DNA sequence: TAATAATAGTTTTTAGTTTATTGGG
DNA sequence: CTAATAAACTAAAAACTATTATTAT
């Protein structure tokens, strides 16, 4: 349950329809309990690897990014799932130009 | 996937080469999706097309963690493409530039993250060691040769082994067509002098292998390759100094005698590393030959035009190297080199 | 006839070519028997590849321009088949016709002269 | 080899054409389109690989580079669409050619030699490896330019300028009401009876041909060996190949583009991508399974190199013929990298069938598959009644199999039966015999896939009929038999027992 | 769009060729501001019908739709309005325009 | 269905003594019973195996009573072999110092048989005896081993070191054991085990007896355990008034492994980690991602590819009646020709079982057909499904009974036709006559088969169709390579897997010289390749 | 050229599928 | 100082799965 | 009380061009 502490989303674009499942599934036995993106209380938001900022906004028709929200890939939350518990989303977060 | 796919691996390639230290805040995440279109199990893509493999190298950035975290699954791909492909006795010996992809993937990669630590490090140096014709293109040799050239410094400390192996294949790639291939060949022959330098500095054991190769190739020079080992036999006086110490200046002696013996061509700044060499082990110089260095040297001097730059900068680097060496006996020094300067 | 290496059949055809200008000197022509009989000896076995036909139609023409009288057509119908230099040896050959201007300005209007002189070579 | 084909079609505009003497006869013109239509279907489904055009002559307008009057081109020499194939069909019918008459000029002069250099030009336009020629026209007038007799010889000296420069026409008789009448200014401006009708080979192009064809390709270049050094040039070959549908082509929903496919494996407890290497081939044998990688398990599946190596030489009567493993393959001699390999290969076949003994010879296809056994039947060369081969010369390809293919079967006894029902159905034959011809069976299933296929590609307002030829006609056998297959129950069969459960 | 009605009910623009072309006729709808399709979807609540043939024979085979006659959507594109459903522009219909259609009288 | 076999082996020392030259009967055996082993353990069939020894050092029998039933030892009983019999055949299978009768240990084998076959259902017993015969022995119960065959009716397979009736072979083409060899003892056994074979089956029963090296080039090890696999139960059709039901079998077939390679992860080594999967996307507008049920086929029609589903493609394909097979024409055997015989594998028809009345009417067409030389072209359907095949039987009888095959025919769309050069008219390549009779002895010294002394049949000095796949044999010894040891490369092609692959030398070395001499006799040349 | 394909040069013409003909 | 020899890139079989399709017990 | 299996299906490798670096000087 040490993933409890993520209340987080998940997108299906970018994101296999198994792989997206499983990934939820997941985050849900482990206590994360996913929240719309475009809600609040989002901590992370699950997207593919070469998501872009502005093409994120437009996917998600979010004029601005919801706050709190980091646009990490999967691979970061892949590596917490096989070693059991959480790594920092340094070298997982997409530049935000201004 | 085409030509296109060619050209604009060579796009991505010079961008690498000439736009430095600015252009690397959006390179990280294309990377990521080269890495990841590498693990589609659909090969398609021509075998020319996966020379993407030496295009994962980045050197223009600082590296951060996230391909350094991507270092290790790398290496894994790598290696298994290799041993997949390169093993000439597993009925699929077609390699046209695979081995030149994973040389140029290394040379750009492991700059960085290496460590001797591991079978790894025996591993992928024998899979060098097993680089039989490529019809006088020999990318895949001069490729090889080239990244040992270049990281024989990470192939330390294994090379213990097959050393006179090393010796008649280095000496034999340094006859042949290509002249890219020769001097890879060349670089290849210093950067392994120089490793096998150090380990005999280290050794303890290393009469086994002086004995095995030194003496034996400085008495069997009795063109290029004979200049090659007057470097050799130049610079190997780590364990002259560690055994015999005497010997040191003796073999001094008859080097400084063979350089008055061709006195009175190309062969000067070889003598000149030797002796820069030479003078940092040695302590106690003969007084008597002084005079004759500075004439020596000021007469190599005089003979700097009718060279190419590659002996020009040979020579000037050869007589940075022996100012540095006679840098150690002050007044020596100081004598020495106001007589040089006036002289020339 | 042996197309093997350039030299071979490059050096038959400019000999060719110079017997076929200088028998005896242009003083007379009495040889024409064996200049249909080197026209059939291209034209048969080269009009099937014509890889070697314009090469050796500029080399024998660079000499004797009248022998093209039996293949004006043949090679107007190559002339949008290449792209390099064997453009500019077709070229030439038709330079070669300096004595039947007939009708060839709408042979270059079908054959769109124009991209092909847009090319840069000199 | 011989590469791509051009097939180029002529057709004057006259009223002519647009006529009949009898108006219940189609028009010159219509029967022109629907036949070319029908031979345009017939190669899209046969050789679509190959490039087709279409241009008119005589109009009221012209389509061209040249700019020549009246010669309006069409389509150019592309691979047959159906587009193309819709864009030529409005104009068929009656409002068909009224609707031709009205865009589209009809009826005017011009010249045979202008015409002819357009199309000798369009062909030039073409940058693919040309096979064969074939500029097929349609008139039913054999003077068309007899009026200026410099036309003529000018058409006829195109004409040997196109026989010049490796071109060959072909000429379709028009009906013609007082004779078309060749040779009046053909047979000597071209490459028998002066043709009041105008079937001689029409009938061929409108009879529906669904094949597919394969090309002249060698299976693969074969070196053989007899014991360890002798090197021969072989080459097979198949004289027969199942025949299968077309692969589907997958595509989107909306746009209909077709969609690329991306195939990969990631992992489902750590949930990130899987990586090619990290692939283990698994078999679980008992308790224990196996782990092993693709790579040794074709080094086990590798034996030996591709060669042919001869295995000695049995007679052909000692082999049961009911062996069969595969559709059997054909060798031909070959001299492309052995030369004298095929004086080698006569004298063996001219021995061979003076002993009448196959050769059996170790097989192996491909590089790291596994070897097998075959034996060489020889074959001849056999000639119709023009002289032309029917049965190709060289060696046949047949399979033996191994201990294991041969399944086991229940018992079976040998039973015996009067001789005068073996003579009754003896009878029965010999009334219902006939010769087999390889020519009259084809796959009706597939021509209906075909069928099926144009029907929705060209909006035909049927599903086209397969005319099915596995259908036996009972109505014709039971006729003919009749109170035999009674007599026949009644002999064998007990008068109580029906042949169902 | 411009009609402010064209908006959803997905539209199977295939069959138009009665005696108007196939393009105009989704072009002007594009213009309406209507979808596009060319094949049975799920969101396709309608799809036209000009020219009858096969492809009326499998949807009526396979009732996953119903024939749509271009003078409705004519009617539509003329008028700026929304036309309602009456059965002189159906030929095949599915079951539960059936059942549509017997809220009508009977169909 | 389970079939209660075992096999007794004796572990005296006879056998296992070092012959010079020859393998001794001990390691031929120890070979051909691994091979037969790791045959049945990689097919998983339902047959259990029971571990019966005598000539132990020890004694361990259910019978044993002191002098009689000793050196007999029993392991396992018969359950379903694993690994573990594997690894016990490959190490503990030793070179005895023990010597007793085999009887005894049949006598045991049979009594464990009848003692664990209830509780099971079992569809036959079997058991098969590897001896030397080289050891003393009473003929005691013989007599009554025969006597327990009849009243329980046993499978029995016999094979020996010594051949029944050159080249060192393994399975090849050589004699198994010299004439010479035998000692008196070995005699006096094949005698005692002829007769006990005549009485239990006979002439056919001493062709069911082999050698130890031949064994292994056939499959009548296996013969014994065989199961024919499903048939065809339909209806012969003609016209409409005359049909024939029919139980029509898959004769020859080229048999596959049903086992596949699955993939594992390297370091979970199961399947479940592993999830792959397909991704389809708008390639052409921007990688987007494309619905599995928003996904279409299509046919390149023409120069373009026409859009088109698969359900109307169902709907409107042709449909075939069910499992309909018909004969459609009558045609003489001389128009058919082999190389038109298509279908992967062949088919054995026959008719419902036990229909007499069927089974004279086709006996009598059978007759028919041969006195005429006479073949009908038959049309055939598996069902509905299928696509409807056509296609050609001929009836074939043998001297036990007369066999109907069945073999499918192509169409013009299958035919392919291509231009071949007139050889005869090819001066170029028209050998000379002395070449010519170079080939011709070359033949002779290479051909198979000499025309037999007092009997009119041929000889075959190459019986191939009774030598299975060798492919099959490398797979399973790679794979119990793998399975003992997973560190070491795997071992090559061994040289008798070669010994019953190639031919016997004989025949090449008659062939040697004419080889050189057509060699020399015929210049050549050869370009690089 | 008689007995090839009009349709198809270097291939023979081909006549239509008939079946069967008792007699 | 500037040539020609290896040499990939489309069809096209074909094995290698896979399946969804029966009656077996 | 649980199957080969025909067809469908993708994969994989050869064949035929196929210009394109590539040494000599």
């Amino acid at each position: 349950e040490w993933l409890s502490s993520l209340r987080a989303h998940v997108v299906r674009t970018g994101i296999g329809r198994a792989r997206a499942e499983l990934f939820e599934k997941q985050i849900v036995q482990h206590g994360g309990q996913l929240c719309p993106a475009q809600g609040p209380g989002v901590t992370h938001i699950v997207v593919d690897e070469g998501m872009d900022y502005e093409r994120a906004l437009r996917l998600l028709r979010l004029p601005q990014l919801p706050p709190g929200a980091q646009l990490v890939k999967s691979a970061w939350l892949s590596l917490c799932l096989q070693e059991r518990r959480l790594v920092d989303v340094a070298g997982f977060s997409i530049f935000i130009p201004s | 996937c085409k030509i296109p796919a060619l050209d604009l691996l060579i796009k991505l390639l010079q961008t690498f080469r000439s736009s430095r230290l600015m252009d690397e805040f959006k390179i990280g995440e294309l990377f990521s999706k080269f890495y990841g279109e590498l693990a589609l199990k659909k090969k398609i893509p021509d075998t020319v097309l996966e020379k993407v493999y030496e295009l994962l190298g980045l050197l223009g950035e600082v590296h951060p963690s996230e391909m350094i975290n991507n270092a290790e699954n790398l290496f894994r791909a790598f290696l298994g493409e290799l041993k997949t492909q390169m093993t000439s006795a597993v009925r699929e010996p077609k390699l046209p530039v695979l081995a030149g992809c994973l040389k140029g993937l290394s040379s750009l990669l492991c700059n960085f993250t290496k460590s001797m630590e591991e079978d790894p490090q025996t591993s992928r140096e024998i899979f060098n060691f097993v680089l039989q014709i490529d019809l006088k293109r020999y990318a895949v040799p001069s490729a090889g040769l080239r990244l040992f050239a270049l990281h024989a410094s990470q192939f330390s400390t294994c090379l213990l082994d097959n050393y006179v192996s090393l010796f008649e294949v280095l000496l034999k790639w340094c006859a042949h067509t290509n002249v890219e291939l020769k001097k890879a060949a060349l670089s290849a022959l210093e950067s392994f002098l120089k490793q096998v330098s150090n380990m005999v500095a280290k050794n303890a054991e290393m009469h086994k292998n002086k004995l095995q190769y030194f003496m034996e190739q400085f008495y069997g020079i009795i063109n290029k390759e004979l200049s090659i080992a007057i470097r050799g036999y130049g610079l190997f006086a780590g364990p002259c100094k560690v055994i015999n110490a005497k010997d040191v200046d003796f073999m001094y002696v008859e080097l400084i005698q063979r350089c008055k013996q061709m006195f009175l061509v190309y062969q000067m700044p070889s003598f000149l590393q030797s002796v820069a060499s030479v003078l940092l082990y040695l302590d106690t110089v003969p007084e008597v030959y002084t005079p004759v260095l500075e004439h020596l040297v000021v007469m190599q001097i005089d003979s700097f035009p009718q060279y190419s730059p590659k002996m020009q900068l040979v020579c000037c680097r050869a007589i940075v190297k022996v100012f540095l060496a006679l840098a150690a006996k002050g007044p020596v020094l100081r004598n020495c080199i106001s007589t040089v300067v006036h002289q020339g | 006839s042996f197309v093997r290496y350039k030299e071979v059949y490059a050096a038959a055809a400019e000999v060719l070519g110079l017997i076929l200008r200088y028998v005896m000197e242009r003083k007379n022509i009495l040889e024409e028997s064996l200049c249909e009989l080197v026209a059939k000896q291209l034209k048969q076995h080269q009009n099937t590849m014509e890889d070697k036909f314009i090469v050796c139609l500029n080399k024998v023409t660079k000499s004797f321009p009248p022998l093209a009288d039996r293949f004006m057509n043949a090679v107007f119908f190559l002339l949008p088949k290449f792209h390099g230099v064997l453009k500019t040896l077709c070229l030439e050959v038709v330079l070669c016709r300096v004595e039947g201007m007939t009708e060839l300005y709408f042979q270059l209007k079908s054959k769109d002269f124009v991209q092909v002189m847009r090319h840069r070579d000199d | 080899y011989s590469g791509r084909d051009s097939l180029i079609f002529l057709v004057d505009a006259s009223k002519a054409m647009f006529e009949s003497q009898s108006e219940d006869e189609l028009t010159p013109f219509d029967m022109s389109i629907q036949c070319i239509q029908s031979v345009y279907i017939s190669k899209i489904i046969s050789s679509d690989r190959d490039l087709l055009a279409v241009v008119f002559y005589g109009t009221e307008k012209d389509k061209n580079s040249v700019n020549f009057k009246n010669i309006y081109v069409l389509q150019e020499l592309d691979n047959p669409g159906a587009k193309r194939i819709l864009e030529l069909d409005q104009f068929k019918g009656q409002q068909g050619q009224k609707r031709f008459q009205d865009m589209m000029g009809h009826g005017s002069d011009y010249s045979l030699s202008e015409v002819l250099w357009v199309c000798a030009n369009l062909f030039s336009d073409v940058q693919f490896k040309m096979s064969h020629k074939r500029i097929m026209l349609f008139t039913n007038e054999d003077n068309p330019h007899g009026n200026d007799s410099a036309k003529a010889s000018r058409a006829r000296t195109k004409a040997g300028d196109l026989r010049d420069t490796g071109i060959f026409l072909d000429l379709m008789h028009l009906k013609k009401p007082g004779g078309f009448d060749i040779s009046l200014f053909y047979r000597d401006i071209i490459s028998l009876r002066v043709h009041f009708e105008e079937s001689s080979k029409l009938e061929d192009l409108l009879r529906k041909v669904r094949a597919k064809e394969t090309r002249k390709r060698a299976l693969s270049r074969l070196k053989l060996k007899l014991n360890k050094d002798i090197v021969i040039s072989v080459g097979i070959y198949n004289l027969v190949q199942k025949a299968l549908k077309p692969p589907p082509i997958k595509l989107y929903r909306e746009t209909n583009e077709p969609v690329k496919t991306k195939t990969r494996t990631f992992n489902t407890s750590t949930g990130g991508l899987l990586l090619p290497s990290d692939t283990k081939r698994s078999q679980i044998y008992g308790s224990r399974q196996i782990i092993l990688e693709k790579e040794e398990t074709e080094e086990l599946k590798r034996f030996d190199d591709p060669g042919l190596m001869l295995m000695g030489f049995k007679p052909l009567v000692l082999l049961k013929k009911h062996h069969y493993l595969r559709p059997s393959l054909f060798v031909y001699p070959e001299e492309s990298l052995v030369i004298g390999s095929s004086t080698l290969f006569s004298a063996l076949l001219i021995k061979c069938l003076e002993k009448e003994v196959a050769a059996l010879c170790r097989y192996t296809p491909r590089r790291n598959i596994p070897p097998y056994f075959v034996a060489l039947v020889p074959q001849e060369e056999e000639l119709d009644d023009q002289k032309i081969q029917v049965t190709p010369p060289g060696f046949q390809l047949v399979f033996l199999p191994f201990a294991d293919d041969k399944r086991k079967m229940p018992f079976t006894e040998k039973i015996m039966a009067t001789p005068e029902q073996v003579g009754k159905m003896k009878a029965i034959v010999e009334k219902l015999r006939f010769t087999y011809r390889s020519d009259s069976f084809e796959n009706p299933v597939l021509q209906q896939h075909f069928r099926n296929l144009e029907a929705l590609a060209l909006d035909l307002m049927e599903p086209e009929q397969a005319v099915d030829l596995t259908l036996p006609k009972v109505e014709a056998m039971n006729k003919r038999l009749g109170s035999l297959v009674d007599e026949f129950k009644e002999l064998v069969y007990p008068p109580d027992y029906n042949p169902e459960g | 769009k411009i009609s402010n009605i064209f908006e959803d009910v997905e539209f199977c623009v295939m069959s138009g060729t009665d005696s108007q072309p196939k393009p105009d006729l989704e072009n002007r709808i594009a213009e309406f501001g209507g979808y596009i399709v060319q094949n049975p979807g799920p969101d396709t609540y309608c799809v036209i019908a000009g020219s009858e043939n096969i492809r009326v024979k499998n949807i009526i085979l396979s009732n996953k739709h119903d024939v749509v006659k271009p003078a409705w959507l004519l009617e539509c594109f003329k008028t700026k309005s929304f036309v309602p459903w009456q059965p002189r522009f159906m030929i095949h219909m599915c079951p539960s325009t059936k059942e549509h259609f017997a809220r009508e009288y009977d169909c | 269905n389970k079939a209660a076999v075992v096999l007794c082996m004796d572990v005296g020392f006879t056998m296992s003594n070092s012959i010079p030259g020859i393998e001794s009967p001990f390691e031929q055996a120890k070979k051909v019973i691994t091979m037969f082993v790791q045959r049945q353990v990689f097919a998983e069939n339902k047959d259990e195996i029971a571990l019966v020894l005598f000539g132990t050092d020890g004694t361990d029998n259910p019978l044993s009573g002191g002098d009689q039933y000793q050196n007999i030892t029993v392991h396992r009983h018969l359950m379903l072999p694993d690994f573990d019999l594997l690894e016990d055949i490959e190490s503990k299978i030793q070179p005895g110092s023990q010597q007793a009768d085999f009887l005894d240990a049949l006598i045991v084998s049979m009594d464990v048989i009848q003692h664990e076959t209830i509780g099971k259902k079992f569809e036959k017993r079997h058991i098969e005896i590897f001896t030397d015969l080289s050891s003393r022995f009473s003929k005691s119960q013989l007599d009554i081993i025969i006597h327990s065959l009849k009243k329980c009716d046993i499978s029995l397979q016999f094979f020996l070191p010594f051949s029944l009736g050159g080249p060192f072979r393994l399975g090849g083409h050589g004699p198994s054991f010299p004439l010479k060899g035998i000692t008196e003892q070995q005699k006096e056994g094949l005698e005692i085990v002829k007769m006990v074979m005549i009485s239990l089956e006979g002439e056919d029963g001493l062709d069911e007896i082999y050698s130890f090296s031949e064994s292994l080039r056939k499959l009548c090890v296996f013969k014994k355990i065989e199961r024919h696999s499903i048939h065809w139960p339909c209806r012969l059709t003609i016209g409409s008034n005359l049909s024939i039901r029919i139980a029509a079998y898959k004769s020859i077939l080229q048999e596959r492994v049903k086992k596949t390679w699955t993939v594992v992860d390297a370091k979970t080594l199961k399947k479940e980690d592993i999830q792959k999967e397909t991704v389809y996307c708008l390639n052409d507008d921007d990688e987007t991602e494309v619905l599995k049920e928003d996904i279409i086929q299509g046919f390149r029609y023409g120069s373009d590819i026409v859009p088109f589903s698969k359900v109307d493609e169902e709907q409107m394909k042709y449909k075939s009646e069910g499992k309909c097979f018909s004969v459609l024409g009558f045609c003489k055997s001389s128009q058919v020709q082999r190389r038109f015989f298509m279908g992967n594998q062949v088919l054995k028809v026959f008719a419902a079982r036990d229909d007499e009345a069927a089974a004279v009417a086709l006996s009598s067409l059978i007759h028919a057909l041969d006195d005429l030389d006479m073949v009908a072209i038959v049309r055939y359907a598996y069902d509905k499904r299928a696509n409807p095949q056509v296609g050609v039987a001929f009836p074939h009888i043998k001297h036990n009974y007369e066999c109907l095959v069945y073999v499918q025919l192509p169409f013009m769309e299958d035919l392919r036709q291509y231009m071949f050069s007139s050889l005869k008219n090819s001066k170029k390549y028209a050998p000379t006559e002395a070449q010519l009779n170079a080939v011709d002895a070359l033949i002779d010294s290479m051909s198979l088969a000499k025309k037999d002394e007092k009997t009119d049949t041929l000889e075959d000095l190459f019986p191939t169709t009774k030598i299975p796949n060798p492919r099959f044999q490398r797979l399973f010894q790679c794979l119990l390579h793998r399975a003992l040891h997973p560190r070491e490369p795997l071992p090559p092609i061994q040289q008798h897997i070669w010994n019953m692959l190639n031919p016997p030398a004989e025949v090449t070395t008659k062939s040697q010289i004419p080889l050189s001499k057509i060699k020399t006799l015929f210049p050549l040349i050869e370009a690089k390749k | 050229c008689p007995g090839e394909s009009l349709i198809n040069p270097g291939f023979k013409s081909k006549k239509p599928a008939g079946g069967v003909d008792f007699d």
